[PDB]
């Protein structure tokens, strides 16, 4: 069977349009499964991004409670809060103090922190060459501040900062503008919009500066799941305070997650549309070659084959005519994949513009990776839609013979 | 003492307008007798060759096969007769062309076989029969068209001939090699009885052979 | 019939007893540019809602080129507004913006102020909670806040907040005198957009004064458009006298700019569902006139001149094009538009929630018209080689 | 006189044989009578009735039409000496099964002037002329075989016909009726008309015309 269809369009090169006729076919597959594949690729590797960028970075949940800023360690205990779902957990202190520096300012939200229990709890390094988080101690109360925030106001490794902090009192003395300059610490890299927002000090240390003594408010949350963040963290009651409501991953930045699916789900539906119209290509190319072979179709039916076999001539014809068109495509798509990170960047550098703002977007470079079984998918996929396409002219194939 | 005959006959589909073939059809085959027609073909008769063999319905009549009559079968039944007894020349022009003639004669045993491994080798004993050893593995098309009869009638006697519906076998070649087909046609009745009826219109070999007749409109 | 050859053509479109007419052969091509157009008209147009969405969000609530001097704020006797009627704008009203930092109690914000007169309405007015906002006479030093910014620095109602700019002084060996006065909350304003946390309103005889400007003068006039998005093409216009055209491209932009480049890359994968139609095409042709050679013998003796018969092949793809296009987005179109209004619930698949959508004609008019110029460009080689000699006839 | 024949041969792969048709051949035409050529066939005979109009460059060959030639002309050019004055049937049933039997009539009347009253009237009359008035509607498809050929002959003449090169006005006959085609061109003729340079390959009930000549395979 596999000689008939085989030796039949391997035999078509003289006449019939062979640089008009297949090729086109296989240019038009070619360009479908390698767009779907890289645009998969482009997928996984946001979701890959996202997971070692984000992820591990911000705190997988928080705590929080109306009163009074106390909650742990002084009110209640963080042990007892440890539940089966918890991989650890250590108590953030939430300081939103701004900085404005004349000419130069931005908005940061510092945040203290152990830097023992930061190390231990989420993977957030200090992204630089500088590696000084070993430095970073309750020592000389150093701050780290983000790249943007660096960049905004001109400052680098040692120097000080012009940063703003306010003062609480229970409505007795208000309105007491203050002002403290320690050093900077190194920045801190994500390459992404985080990066204009976060700055941290010391928690023993920032303790010294918001006036109270072994107080700390809540955010101590650390979780082995990534998923089923928003069902089990409501674990209050452990700790008493306020259960109304309290913040989580979900919401801030779980939007992200969504539009991935999304994006991929609407790309996939479009290739598998560019992918069908390819095989209109294929069955109007079967078509014609069934109308061009009509003579042969005669005589094997003469010299015996009933009506199967030449169903499944044709059906291997335009099988094989979608598989070269496939892998044709997906060798260029696995090529392109591998090297995308590169020739975006040539692109870009050619055109002289940057296709993703670091200002919105949170990658600031398009990142990708290959699954492997994507690329069976997309065989797959493409196979069946060039069969359901040479479907047709198999059963406009058991013609009479003509003479 | 097999019958053949069913008074048989064939017109076009509508009949208003179109005209057709020649009526009340009177085949005696039987057994494996040969027989030989030569009633002017040119002036249409291939029809019957359309209906005797099944290849197509027949409007009017049947014919008998060697113990049922074949048009009251399915298709499916009707081809695994065609391919097992039946040998077929006729003037399809019988081309495959980018198919190489090795495995264009052996084609009708290619349709399914116990062992694959023989099955070439009954194509070599063939050529060699009808002298086609040399120039064997090569396109159809590169090979001349005084050799295109002659490797298309190892087609239809490669498989265990019974009924063989010849046409035009002398086809456009020596009048040396041309008579002696005879001889190799006789050659197949030594090892087993084989029908060959011929339908022809050329009167040099008309009077050849024995048990011949004619029917041209009766 | 026609003297024009397309009779032959034609023709070839009907096809006889037993042609590709009614074997989905030659509107393949047909139904495949209307799939590809289908695609186009949709997604451009749900996506193109979605940008809409956010022009009446963060640019509806938002300062849109204020009209400032040279040298610095703009004294109204000097440029008044009564001789700055600029084409393309819808009205104008004074305002003053800049940049500020707030501090409650608790907590630290930072906003940008909008210094405007409550004797014109505000496009914020519909979005008030229990607050009107003539209470904003010269003197009381008052503001309204956001209810997003409001609950970040903690303060509702009564309270006393700050207000630091820092684009003043910072001069005094005394280290810094910045220019600080307080002023009291009276209530919030919850429209349903991201503006809140950095939007509040203040009269602008209290924004003269926060910001040293000598005299009663103000920044500039807010100048809003009819279409905000193009305002890049109003940037060069006549200005009156001296005076800068500053723009919500320095403050926003990024996100619109990231926006569009979205709208291209979408529109360039459904490009590439239409660019396969447009291969698919080629091919249809190529069997169209590969059969059918034989019968151009009989019409090449018979007088019409290849570039005669060049045409009724161009046609034949052409007139598939044609019809798949206007098919594909006035069909489109529909689907776009029931997909608001009687729109089949699909919300719990998909984000949902009445998905905006936004038809823009002009859009609409110029994929049509690309689809065409697209399809009739394809056939040009089947036509060129469709009568090239007189082989095997 | 109207076309004056040459050297004409068809040529094949250098490497292969060329296969010439002729090299040493000069004929005219004379305007008012015409010519009979036919011999032995077989070598492409068929196709140099093509050669004659303007369809392929000669081999080493060239025509000339009246006053100036033929061989140095541009496409567009060519296509007026060809479309009011020159047409001539083909070998097999190349009568465009797409169109009505009245528009393969009247398509070289479409492609020239408008007179679309009578366009139509022409041909309905030029037709019955030939021997079909009635069903004249009718696709070619659903047509008689042998009525296939004789629309082409109504096809092949045109307003002012200065000349035809047709071979096969025989063929698909009935010898009954279809006899009468042999005498509408000397009707013609009879009746003012210009030259019809026809012959068929069989000389039987052919050699009929003006003068009667052989074909050479040099
Ligand atoms: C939220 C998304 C984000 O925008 C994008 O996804 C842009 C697409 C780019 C993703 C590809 C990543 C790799 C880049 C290069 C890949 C190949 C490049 C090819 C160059 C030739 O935007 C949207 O999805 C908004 C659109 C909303 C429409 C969704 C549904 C609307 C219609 C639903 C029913 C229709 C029948």
């Amino acid at each position: 069977s596999l000689l008939i269809g085989l030796r039949f369009s391997r035999g078509r090169r003289r006449g019939g349009m062979v640089s008009l006729i297949s090729v086109i076919s296989t240019i038009g597959i070619a360009l479908g499964v390698a767009v779907l594949i890289v645009g998969l690729s482009a997928m996984n590797g946001f979701e890959r991004e996202l997971n070692n960028r984000i992820l591990a970075v911000v705190p997988h949940g928080e705590i929080e409670a109306v009163d009074q800023p106390w909650t742990n360690w002084q009110e209640a205990l963080d042990h007892v809060q440890k539940v089966p779902g918890i991989a650890a957990a250590a108590p953030y202190i939430n300081f939103t103090g701004l900085v404005e520096s004349g000419a130069n300012l931005r908005a940061i939200q510092v945040k203290g922190v152990n830097p023992q229990q930061e190390q231990r709890l989420s993977a957030l390094p200090s992204f630089v060459q500088g590696d000084a988080w070993r430095n970073f101690k309750a020592g000389e109360q150093q701050i780290i501040i983000g790249k943007g925030v660096a960049d905004a106001l001109k400052v680098k490794q040692g120097d000080w900062v012009s940063i703003m902090i306010p003062n609480s009192n229970p409505e007795h003395k208000l309105m007491q503008p203050k002002r403290v300059r320690l050093h900077v610490a190194g920045i801190l890299q994500l390459s992404g919009q985080l990066d204009h927002s976060f700055a941290m000090i010391p928690l023993a240390d920032a303790q010294q500066y918001l006036d109270m003594g072994s107080s700390v408010s809540g955010i101590a949350l650390k979780m082995t799941d990534v998923f089923n963040a928003n069902k089990l963290v409501r674990d209050a009651g452990e700790v008493t305070n306020s259960y109304v409501y309290i913040k989580s991953w979900i919401g801030t930045y779980g939007y992200m997650y969504r539009d991935i699916q999304m994006i991929r789900a609407i790309m996939y539906l479009a290739m598998v549309l560019v992918i069908g119209v390819a095989c209109f290509n294929i069955v109007s190319t079967l078509v014609m070659a069934v109308k061009d072979k009509s003579g042969d179709i005669a005589v094997l039916r003469t010299l015996g084959a009933k009506d199967g076999l030449i169903r499944a001539i044709f059906v291997w014809y335009g099988l094989l005519a979608g598989l070269f068109g496939s892998l044709c495509g997906v060798i260029i798509g696995v090529v392109v994949s591998l090297q995308l990170t590169p020739i975006i960047e040539w692109i870009e550098k050619l055109i002289g513009h940057q296709f993703l703002s670091s200002d919105i977007y949170f990658i600031d470079f398009l990142p990708s990776e290959l699954h492997w079984l994507d690329v069976f998918y997309v065989l797959v996929t493409a196979l069946l839609l060039s069969l359901l396409a040479s479907w047709y002219p198999a059963r406009r194939a058991s013609n009479i013979d003509p003479a | 003492i097999l019958l053949q005959c069913d008074n048989l006959c064939k017109r076009y589909q509508e009949g208003s307008v179109q005209t057709d073939v020649l009526h009340n059809v009177s085949f005696s085959v039987g057994e494996g007798e040969m027989m030989a027609i030569v009633g002017s073909s040119g002036s249409g008769k291939s029809t019957l060759l359309h209906l005797l063999g099944g290849l197509d319905t027949p409007t009017s009549g049947d014919v008998i096969f060697n113990g049922q009559p074949m048009s009251k079968l399915s298709s499916a039944a009707k081809a695994e007769l065609r391919n097992q007894k039946l040998g077929f020349i006729y003037q399809f022009h019988h081309l495959l062309p980018d198919f190489t003639a090795l495995e264009n004669v052996a084609m009708p045993l290619l349709i399914g076989k116990k062992k694959p491994a023989e099955i070439n080798s009954r194509a070599l004993e063939m050529l060699k029969a009808v002298g086609l050893d040399h120039r064997a593995n090569h396109r159809p098309s590169e090979l001349s068209g005084g050799e295109r009869q002659r490797v298309a009638i190892a087609r239809a006697l490669v498989n265990n001939p019974r009924l063989v519906l010849a046409d035009e076998p002398t086809g456009n070649l020596d009048a040396r090699n041309a008579d002696s087909i005879f001889q190799l046609l006789g050659e197949l009745n030594r090892l087993q009885g084989t029908a060959f009826l011929v339908v022809t219109h050329d009167l040099q070999l008309a009077k050849r052979m024995s048990r011949q007749l004619e029917m041209r409109d009766g | 019939y026609q003297p024009v050859a397309l009779f032959i053509g034609l023709r070839y479109m009907r096809g006889r007893a037993a042609d590709r007419f009614g074997r989905f052969v030659s509107w393949l091509s047909t139904i495949g540019i209307t799939l590809g157009v289908m695609a186009l008209v949709t997604v451009l147009s749900v996506m193109n809602g979605f940008e809409r969405e956010l022009q009446n969000n963060i640019l509806g609530l938002m300062p849109q080129a204020i009209l400032s001097s040279e040298h610095g704020s703009l004294n109204p006797q000097q440029l008044p507004e009564t001789a700055v009627k600029l084409d393309g704008v819808n009205r104008v009203a004074p305002i003053t913006t800049g940049d500020v930092v707030l501090q409650s109690a608790r907590s630290v914000a930072v906003g940008v102020m909008l210094g405007i007169d409550p004797a014109q309405k505000d496009p914020l007015t519909p979005y008030l909670v229990n607050v009107k906002q003539t209470d904003l006479e010269p003197g009381k030093y008052n503001v309204i806040l956001g209810e997003q910014l409001a609950s970040q620095l903690g303060v509702n109602r009564g309270d006393q907040i700050r207000v630091m700019v820092p684009s003043a002084s910072q001069f005094t060996p005394m280290g810094r005198i910045p220019s600080q006065r307080l002023f009291n909350v009276i209530g919030t304003f919850a429209a349903n957009s991201e503006v809140d946390g950095y939007e509040m309103l203040v009269n602008i005889e209290d924004a003269s004064r926060l910001m040293r400007y000598p005299a009663g003068n103000i920044t500039g006039w807010r100048l809003w458009l009819d279409e905000p998005l193009k305002v890049d093409s109003l940037s060069q216009q006549k200005l009156p006298e001296g005076s800068k055209w500053q723009d919500w491209r320095d403050r926003k932009g990024e996100l619109f700019q990231a926006v569009r480049m979205e709208k291209n890359m979408m529109g360039l994968l459904l490009s590439l569902i239409v660019a396969v139609a447009a291969f698919n095409i080629i091919t249809s042709l190529g069997l169209m006139v590969m059969e059918k050679q034989g019968e151009v013998a009989i019409l090449q003796t018979q007088g019409l001149t290849p570039r005669q018969i060049m045409m009724v092949f161009m046609v034949q793809g052409a007139s598939a094009g044609i019809i798949g296009a206007i098919l594909g987005a006035a069909l489109g179109a529909l689907l776009a538009s029931q997909l608001n209004n009687l729109m089949p619930i699909i919300g719990v698949l998909l984000d949902g929630a009445a998905l905006p959508v936004a038809i823009e004609p002009l859009q609409v008019i110029v994929i049509a018209l690309v689809a065409m110029a697209i399809a009739l460009l394809s056939t040009l080689y089947p036509s060129w080689r469709a009568a090239a000699t007189q082989p095997a006839e």
